[PDB]
């Protein structure tokens, strides 16, 4: 093109973001949240409203949030290949952050299994605690997670060759597979022998299973947007990173539920 | 070769000032609370 | 429902922030802009009686 | 976004033109700061 | 005014709302500091009548609010958000809004902290938190459960910004520069950044567990029920001492700067100063327990981790050496940059020798919870992190604020705060040998001579903080006034001794860093065209 | 006597010592319900948990044994 | 003519270095074998005389 | 690579001879005497000739004054001073000292 | 610029001079000291601490006041 | 023994593991010396000889002798202090034949002294509590936050096992006379091994923090002579 048309551009390909208020917004939510339940836990509130209410700013305050990036992504089409590259690489470096956490509880489980308290009995799971079975449960489990894995993949090459209703098909099948998992999840929560209160093999089990079970609640609300946004037509045939970023979040999910089953189960029983 | 005074000379000149400023330096940096000690009542006097 | 097109016509043809540019944002926008407010002067309001001693009673 | 540039922009607060004189939030934010502790001694103390 | 400040997504802005936020909460801790020096003084409840817990209480405020409030908002937040995008010629970081949601949610963890020391009674526990002092049979009410909100908001703080950091100088470098043509303080944020993200992690969880014992009746740490205390002396040691080396490499980038551009002659091998800042970085997770050698660990364990924490002696060798090859041969052009730096090669490595004598697990069986400690900590803290600051400020504030500051006073407090640190930090050595204990708001009356010696020299560094606030005002109102008269300094590079006045007014900056050829305070969307490289 | 005590225990050579204390406490109780039969090698455990155990620690652990709440391997047969 | 005067750098380092570590061996060399050589033989003589009122 | 002391010379007055204006004649200068070593007088030679073409006095003065703080005797600035004495007095440049008599 | 030097010299010695000064002030500002801060209970703790002939080839003396 | 006013040095030894890192302390603080001054003589005359250096050597860059040099230098430094400091950690590690074992068992804010292999009358275990002398109570010539109520009385030359544990939170058991400093985490025991060399009295401190009576918990280990203490202990 001319140098007149040329000078009306960016000339660089990063995204100059608008101002916005959803980090001060986010921010302000935290600080209640946080407030609240140290006000709650104590006594100094009398119910759990006001806690209710804080997380329901801080959902709401991230919603918007990601509606103005799904808004700059699609509809004023700020998002080129070297900003793609930028928020691969950022949710990239974040999921390494959640699997580090997720290192600091093993650690805590392999410290109270490696060093058997004389309290609880030197011996793994303690006495008095029947452990969960590997077989009945979690690997029905396990096994929906992985056919997750394979339909989740299987969807995004179906998106990338073009096919839609392979697509969505695909991303609805792996979206119920995966509150499959939730619901058995809850269903083992329920009708499981030992408390979080009970000892220190309740307090690491509930620790890191709910832990990725409240990350597998996150990958739900995630392939969740990303149906919605594939049904509307926001998900081009080269250009998506919400679904990028889904399906490395699922095979993550899947690898730490794969290392917090053999674990947990096959070495805690 | 070798116009001048040798460098061991116009080195050592330059050096032997220096040694004695570094230690006073030092000895004050490092040697200050032995002032206190010094006038303190811990000394009886 | 296919409105990519013309809603990238409407939020590029819009001086009005980016929040607000699409026309269902008050109906987000308003209720939004309560809830929070309450939300967040609730529990700096019940920071007095924290650092006072009163617990909440139980009634 | 296109915001003014130059010696005093840069910054929150308003140095130039100003009714009261700078100096007293300028030593009012300081001294809000050193004081936040004696805040704290005190009400630990009167309990 | 309100979007650009509050609705902000440019780096700059950040920067300087996280400086604002550091220097305000560094006067707080800075007075907390004073308070307890005070109680210090002498033997008896002088000032706090009884009240062990409040004393306890502000040695945690003062120990959290100068590391996660003061240094590392100034160092990481205002330096890597001014920097960072302009030193590698990015236009604006990847992820603004994260960007300024790290910074928003900094000062509520200042909030919480405050109203953690307001609430039933204070957080007394330590800045480490550890368990069971820290639990609910020790500590009942809500205060641990906020100062745990600080760490668990400037945590997350951070991490955010470590991610936008990471991504920023990998992704949106300009056109002509590779990684290894990087400048060392870019290097150097880029190692601090993935050190707290590799980190941050396991603080998060060590606190949550904490929090989950205080609150939910589990048992991660409770003995009656079968927990252990030392599982949160591992997690939380595992992010404290990749903590402290993040506190310290943005100083090792600052003062390759202000080293190399007051002595005019370029770092002693400088991809040598890269590889031993990521060494430093690597070998810091590696070295952890050194912080328990009195826990009964086995005696191979204590005899493997005074050997790994001895090693990292080399490479902070080789970065202490390289800055004496820089300043070797060159033209020292002493101004209050160089001074802090001068001061900060000598005091940090009289802080790194006590450090090194205090690696041996042997010799920390004499020296665990003394003062000799607080002398380690203080010397490389203090020194290594505010002479830094100091260093970074007299540095790039003339540029970033256009207005310069008055030279003369800029002296006088430097010298003010390297004779009084001096002599507040140099017989804590003495208490620690003899065997005063840590955390103590009263002693054996053995100990109130060089206690007095110490509480004297805190005012000393309070005045010099005085002073320096002072010379804030005297720069912001006075500016342009002392860049017309001869009260500061214009050229931080005089001409070499060859060069003409007007051949040198016609190439007035000679860097190797972008930031200086910038406009005086830059613009706000500066690299309309990329910055070329060869 | 002129100052005896437990001596070097190959099974815990570290520092610390708690599951010296346990095991013993354990292995003498072991001793009354299973064997029976060498109530002076049953005094050696005795001696040695006597010596390692706190007092508070041998309280808590014969309440529970005489509630039936102790984790011990304690097989009556 | 004037001989080729080069490396007065090289040398004024290397003179520099060995000063240096000389002028710390000094420093340490004061410090072993008068301070610490001091509290020594204060330590050895009280021991030798604890075990002479000990016979 | 490292340069040996001919390979040095060769350069420098290669460089002054290339040299076009004042700004080139003092950078050619600055990083002329920006090494360990004190140039080869034909070195200092090309340098006051290429001070003259250029048509500036002061860095001429310059070059002695920059030997002086340069050599490491006393003895050997009088020998290069005395080895540039008939180029000295074709160009008539003064030292500083002998300019500012004190 | 030619009085600096000497300007940053007496203004280092003003800051030390005007901060003991302070500490001087909110020194008196300050609680009362220790019972066991007296010459005559320090020569005291030295008598009990001689009778148990503890620090034998250092210090034992604990006097440091008046 | 006992902290003495405008100290430097450590307190005087009463055993071989305060004078084995006695003599490692000093045997660090030896090359630590020669560094330092090899650090602040470069320092003083790099700024001296070259705050007044009109021309800077700009083309000093690599030096690929000197940094292989200060390379493997820190490398024999480290290397020649960390011998001694690991013949002392497993030296100061074993524990061989006590003929000694006492608890010392850290409530909060006071210790709880257990003699569990010794008698009373008959068999029965020696325990007692010791809380600091408060402030209101002491007699003219007591030492302040230093002199307890029941001290801790131990014979000489014989090998005590100490094993501390603790009750509520981490209490840290420090005598730095003797050498001994190991804390009490409330799960697990730690057992310590120190022999006595001489008569007196050792002072020290919980050195962890433990809540408001952090200060105010001293430690008394009253090393007294064999029949001395054989007759304090059929007293007790
Ligand atoms: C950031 C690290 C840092 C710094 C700089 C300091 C600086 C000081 N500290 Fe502290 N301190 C800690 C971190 C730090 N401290 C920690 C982690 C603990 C542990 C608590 C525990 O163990 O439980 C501790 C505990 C501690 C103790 C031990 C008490 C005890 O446990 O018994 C003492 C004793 O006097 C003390 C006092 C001081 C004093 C007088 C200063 C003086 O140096 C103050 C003078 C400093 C300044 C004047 C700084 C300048 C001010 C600025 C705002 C910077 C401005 C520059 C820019 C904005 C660019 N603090
Ligand atoms: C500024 C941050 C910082 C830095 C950089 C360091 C650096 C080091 N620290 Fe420290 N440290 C702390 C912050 C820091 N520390 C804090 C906050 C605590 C207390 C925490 C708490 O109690 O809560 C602490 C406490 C602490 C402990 C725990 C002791 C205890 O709690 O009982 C140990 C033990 O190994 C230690 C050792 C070291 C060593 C070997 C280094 C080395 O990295 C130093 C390297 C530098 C040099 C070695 C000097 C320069 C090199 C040369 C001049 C070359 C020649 C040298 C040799 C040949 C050796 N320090
Ligand atoms: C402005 C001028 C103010 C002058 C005040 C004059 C009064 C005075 O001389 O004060 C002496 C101070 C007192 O300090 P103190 O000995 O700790 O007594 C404090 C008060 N009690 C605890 C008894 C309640 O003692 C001190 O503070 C000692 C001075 C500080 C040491 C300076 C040494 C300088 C060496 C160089
Ligand atoms: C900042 C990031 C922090 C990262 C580290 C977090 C580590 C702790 C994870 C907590 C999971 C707890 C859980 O999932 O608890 C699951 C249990 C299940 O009940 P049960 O199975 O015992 O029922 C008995 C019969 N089966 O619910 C509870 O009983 C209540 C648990 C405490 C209340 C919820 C706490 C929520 C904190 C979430 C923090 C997330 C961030
Ligand atoms: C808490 C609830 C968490 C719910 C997460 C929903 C994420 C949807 C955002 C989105 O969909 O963002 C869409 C954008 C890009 O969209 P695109 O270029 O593919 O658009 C195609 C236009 N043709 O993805 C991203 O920038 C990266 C997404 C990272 C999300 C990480 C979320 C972390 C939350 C912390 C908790
Ligand atoms: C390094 C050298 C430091 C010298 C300080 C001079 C002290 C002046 C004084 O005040 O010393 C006073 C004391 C005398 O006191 P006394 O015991 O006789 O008191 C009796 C009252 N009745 O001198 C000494 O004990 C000798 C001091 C020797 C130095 C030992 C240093 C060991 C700790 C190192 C500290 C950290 C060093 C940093 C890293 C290298
Ligand atoms: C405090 C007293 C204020 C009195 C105001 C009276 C108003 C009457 C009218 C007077 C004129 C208007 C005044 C308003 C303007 C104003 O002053 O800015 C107001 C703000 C806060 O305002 P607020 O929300 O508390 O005000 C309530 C009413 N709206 O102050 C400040 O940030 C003070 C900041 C102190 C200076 C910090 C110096 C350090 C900066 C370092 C920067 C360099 C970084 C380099 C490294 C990156
Ligand atoms: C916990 C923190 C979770 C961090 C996830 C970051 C993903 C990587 C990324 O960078 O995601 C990109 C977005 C920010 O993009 P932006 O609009 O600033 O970028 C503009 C150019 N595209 O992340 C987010 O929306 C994070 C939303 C946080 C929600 C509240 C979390 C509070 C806890
Ligand atoms: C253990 C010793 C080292 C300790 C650490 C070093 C000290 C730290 C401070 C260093 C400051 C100077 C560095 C910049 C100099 C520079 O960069 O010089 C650059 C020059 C370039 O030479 P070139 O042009 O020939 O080669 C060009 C191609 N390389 O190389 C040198 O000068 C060589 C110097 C050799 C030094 C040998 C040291 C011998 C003494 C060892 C110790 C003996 C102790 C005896 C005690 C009785
Ligand atoms: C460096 C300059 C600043 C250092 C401050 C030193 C504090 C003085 C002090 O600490 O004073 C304590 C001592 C002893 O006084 P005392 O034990 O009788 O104290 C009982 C209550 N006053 O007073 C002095 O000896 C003053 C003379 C000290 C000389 C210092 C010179 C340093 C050079
Ligand atoms: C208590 C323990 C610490 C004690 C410290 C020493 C005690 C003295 C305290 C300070 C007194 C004030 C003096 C002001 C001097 C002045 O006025 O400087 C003016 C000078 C000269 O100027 P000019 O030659 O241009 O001409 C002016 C006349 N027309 O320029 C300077 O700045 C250079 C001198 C400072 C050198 C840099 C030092 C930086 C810190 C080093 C840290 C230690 C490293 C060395 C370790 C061995
Ligand atoms: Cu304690
Ligand atoms: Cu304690
Ligand atoms: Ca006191
Ligand atoms: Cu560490
Ligand atoms: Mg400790």
């Amino acid at each position: 093109m001319t140098h007149l048309e040329r000078s009306r551009h960016q000339q660089h390909p990063f995204h100059m973001v608008m101002p916005s208020p959803w980090p001060i917004v986010v921010s302000f939510a935290l600080l209640s949240l946080a407030l609240s339940t140290a006000l709650t836990m104590h006594g100094y509130i009398g119910n759990m409203n006001m806690v209710y209410l804080a997380l329901f700013v801080l959902l709401t305050s991230s919603i918007l949030w990601f509606r103005d990036i799904v808004a700059e992504a699609t509809y004023l089409g700020d998002h080129t290949m070297a900003v793609r590259k930028g928020i691969n690489l950022g949710f990239l470096m974040f999921v390494l952050s959640e699997v580090l956490i997720f290192a600091g509880l093993f650690w805590a489980y392999f410290h109270s299994a490696m060093s058997p308290d004389v309290t609880l009995g030197a011996c793994w799971p303690p006495v008095g605690i029947e452990a969960v079975q590997p077989t009945e449960l979690p690997l029905l489990n396990t096994i929906i997670l992985l056919s997750s894995g394979a339909t989740v993949t299987y969807s995004h090459h179906a998106l990338i060759a073009g096919n839609r209703n392979k697509a969505l098909s695909g991303l609805l099948i792996t979206f119920w597979l995966i509150v499959i998992f939730v619901t058995c999840q809850y269903i083992e929560y329920t009708n499981a022998a030992f408390t979080i209160s009970d000892g220190v093999y309740g307090s690491v089990f509930y620790a890191g299973t709910g832990l990725h079970f409240l990350h597998m609640v996150m990958l739900a609300a995630m392939l969740g947007v990303n149906y919605w946004r594939m049904r509307n037509y926001h998900l081009t045939a080269g250009h998506h990173v919400g679904y990028e970023t889904t399906i490395i979040y699922t095979h993550v999910l899947d690898v730490i539920w794969l290392f917090l089953y053999v674990v947990f189960y096959w070495w805690g029983v | 070769g070798r116009i001048g005074e040798s460098w061991v000379i116009t080195e050592g000149r330059r050096l032997i000032p220096e040694i004695f400023q570094w230690s006073a330096v030092l000895s004050v940096c490092l040697g200050w609370p032995g002032a206190v000690y010094f006038f303190s009542k811990a000394r009886k006097a | 429902a296919n409105k990519v097109i013309q809603l990238q016509k409407i939020f590029q043809s819009s001086t009005k922030p980016l929040w607000w540019r699409h026309p269902r944002s008050a109906l987000y926008l308003y209720p939004f802009y309560a809830i929070f407010a309450v939300a967040v002067v609730t529990p700096l309001l019940y920071i007095p009686n924290a650092i006072r001693g009163i617990k909440a009673k139980k009634a | 976004v296109h915001f003014k540039d130059g010696v005093y922009e840069n910054i929150p607060f308003k140095v130039k033109g100003r009714k009261t004189p700078y100096a007293l939030s300028h030593f009012g934010f300081f001294a809000i700061g050193f004081a936040v502790p004696f805040v704290a001694c005190y009400v630990q103390l009167k309990k | 005014m309100v979007q650009r400040w509050l609705y902000s997504t440019n780096a700059k802005d950040i920067a300087v709302l996280y400086f604002m936020l550091a220097i305000f909460s560094g006067m707080a801790g800075t007075a907390m500091s004073l308070i307890i020096r005070l109680e210090l003084a002498a033997p008896g409840s002088q000032y706090l009548h009884g009240n062990s817990q409040l004393f306890n209480v502000l040695v945690v405020g003062h120990a959290v609010l100068m590391i996660f409030f003061l240094v590392m908002p100034a160092l990481i937040g205002g330096f890597g958000n001014y920097l960072l995008p302009l030193m590698i010629g990015a236009t604006d970081t990847a992820f603004p809004r994260i960007n300024n949601i790290a910074f928003w949610v900094l000062p509520m963890g200042l909030v919480c902290l405050v109203t953690s020391t307001l609430v039933e009674s204070g957080a007394g526990t330590g800045w480490t938190v550890y368990p069971p002092l820290s639990s609910i049979q020790a500590h009942s009410g809500p205060s641990v459960d906020l100062a745990i909100f600080a760490l668990h908001l400037t945590s997350i703080s951070s991490l955010l910004g470590a991610i936008n950091f990471i991504v920023t100088t990998l992704n949106m470098r300009t056109n002509g520069m590779t990684m290894h043509k990087l400048p060392l303080f870019v290097w150097s944020i880029f190692i601090t950044a993935f050190l707290l993200l590799l980190s941050l992690p396991v603080l998060s969880a060590g606190i949550t567990m904490l929090l989950l014992d205080r609150n939910f009746n589990t048992s991660f740490f409770e003995v009656s029920g079968g927990g252990d205390p030392i599982l949160y002396e591992h997690l939380f040691w595992f992010f404290g001492h990749p903590e402290v080396y993040i506190l310290i490499i943005p100083g090792f980038g600052i003062i390759s700067h202000v080293v190399s551009t007051y002595s005019k002659k370029p770092v002693f091998g400088e991809i040598s100063m890269v590889y031993a800042m990521a060494s430093i970085g690597l070998l810091g997770f590696l070295v952890w327990s050194h912080h328990m050698y009195i826990v009964g660990l086995d005696a191979d364990t204590r005899a493997y981790f005074t050997s790994a924490t001895m090693i990292i002696a080399i490479p902070t060798g080789i970065k202490i050496f390289s800055w004496l090859a820089t300043i070797h041969g060159g033209s020292i052009r002493l101004a209050t940059p160089m001074l802090y730096a001068i001061a900060f090669l000598f005091l940090f490595t009289m802080g790194g020798l006590t450090g090194v004598a205090l690696a041996n697990a042997s010799l920390d069986v004499a020296f665990h919870d003394t003062y000799y400690v607080v002398g380690h900590f203080h010397y490389v803290l203090s020194m290594g992190a505010i002479f830094s600051l100091f260093a970074g400020y007299y540095y790039w504030s003339p540029q970033i604020l256009g207005l310069n500051y008055n030279e003369k006073l800029a002296q006088i407090q430097f010298w003010l705060i390297f004779i009084g640190a001096n002599v507040i930090f140099f017989p804590m050595h003495f208490l620690g040998i003899n065997g005063m204990p840590r955390r103590i708001p009263d002693y054996p009356d053995a100990f109130a001579g060089w206690n007095y010696v110490a509480s004297i020299g805190s005012f000393i560094a309070t005045l010099s903080l005085f002073l320096f606030i002072y010379i804030l005002y005297d720069q912001l109102v006075n500016g342009l006034n002392n860049k017309v008269n001869n009260k500061s300094v214009i050229y931080n590079k005089a001409p070499d001794f060859v060069e003409s006045n007007t051949i040198f007014n016609l190439n007035t900056v000679k860097s190797s860093s972008i930031e200086f050829l910038l406009t005086s305070p830059p613009a706000v969307h500066s690299f309309n065209t990329p910055a070329v490289q060869s | 006597s002129p100052l005896h005590t437990v001596g070097f225990d190959a099974r815990f050579p570290q520092q610390n010592q708690t599951k010296h204390c346990w095991q013993s406490y354990v292995d003498y109780h072991k001793c009354v319900n299973m064997k029976g039969e060498d109530f002076a090698p049953c005094k050696v455990f005795w001696k040695t948990y006597n010596a390692l155990c706190p007092l508070d620690w041998i309280e808590k652990w014969d309440d529970q044994r005489e509630k039936g709440i102790f984790a011990g391997d304690i097989n009556s047969d | 003519t004037i001989a080729p005067i080069t490396g007065t750098i090289k040398r004024r380092v290397i003179m520099d270095i060995v000063l240096g570590f000389s002028l710390g061996g000094v420093m340490a060399s004061y410090w072993w074998w008068g301070f610490h050589m001091d509290k020594i033989n204060k330590r050895e003589k009280f021991y030798a005389e604890l075990a002479e009122r000990k016979k | 690579d490292e340069e040996t002391f001919e390979e040095f010379t060769a350069r420098y007055e290669k460089e002054f001879d290339e040299a076009y204006d004042l700004f080139e004649v003092q950078r050619v200068l600055n990083n002329c005497f920006s090494y360990d070593l004190v140039p080869a007088p034909a070195v200092i030679e090309k340098a006051l000739r290429a001070a003259r073409r250029v048509n500036d006095l002061p860095t001429a003065i310059r070059v002695f004054e920059a030997l002086k703080y340069k050599v490491e005797n006393e003895d050997q600035y009088k020998a290069y001073l005395d080895e540039l004495k008939d180029v000295r007095q074709e160009l008539g440049v003064p030292l500083k000292e002998e300019l500012f008599p004190s | 610029n030619k009085g600096d030097s000497s300007f940053i010299a007496k203004g280092v010695a003003a800051g030390l001079l005007f901060s003991v000064g302070l500490f001087a002030v909110v020194r008196m500002a300050g609680g009362q000291d220790a019972k066991t801060m007296n010459k005559e209970w320090q020569l005291k703790s030295d008598e009990y601490l001689k009778s148990k002939n503890a620090n034998p080839w250092g210090g034992y003396s604990q006097v440091q006041s008046k | 023994d006992v902290p003495t006013p405008y100290a430097c040095y450590f307190q005087d030894s009463a055993t071989p593991n305060q004078e084995g890192i006695l003599e490692l302390h000093d045997n660090i603080m030896f090359y630590l010396l020669v560094i330092l001054g090899l650090v602040s003589w470069m320092l003083y005359t790099i700024v001296m000889t070259y705050s007044k250096n009109p021309i800077a050597y700009k083309y000093i860059k690599h030096g690929q002798t000197i940094e292989v040099i200060w390379t493997i230098f820190p490398a024999v430094i480290l290397l020649i202090i960390a011998f001694p400091s690991f013949i002392l950690l497993y030296l100061c590690d074993e524990v061989i034949s006590p003929a000694m074992t006492i608890k010392a068992i850290g409530y909060q804010w006071y210790w709880k002294y257990e003699y569990s292999d010794f008698i009373n009358d008959s068999g029965e275990t020696v325990e007692f509590e010791s809380y600091v002398i408060p402030d209101e109570l002491l007699e003219e010539g007591q030492l302040r936050l230093l002199d307890t109520d029941t001290s801790m009385v131990v014979p000489v030359d014989t090998h005590i096992r100490f094993v501390v544990t603790a009750a509520d939170v981490i209490h840290d058991f420090a005598i730095p006379s003797l050498g001994i400093k190991v804390d009490a985490t409330p799960g697990r025991l730690n057992q310590v091994s120190a022999l006595i060399q001489r008569e007196g009295v050792f002072y020290g401190a919980c050195s962890e923090l433990c809540g408001t009576g952090h200060a105010n918990m001293p430690i008394k280990i009253e090393a007294v002579s064999l029949p001395k203490f054989l007759e304090w202990l059929n007293e007790q």
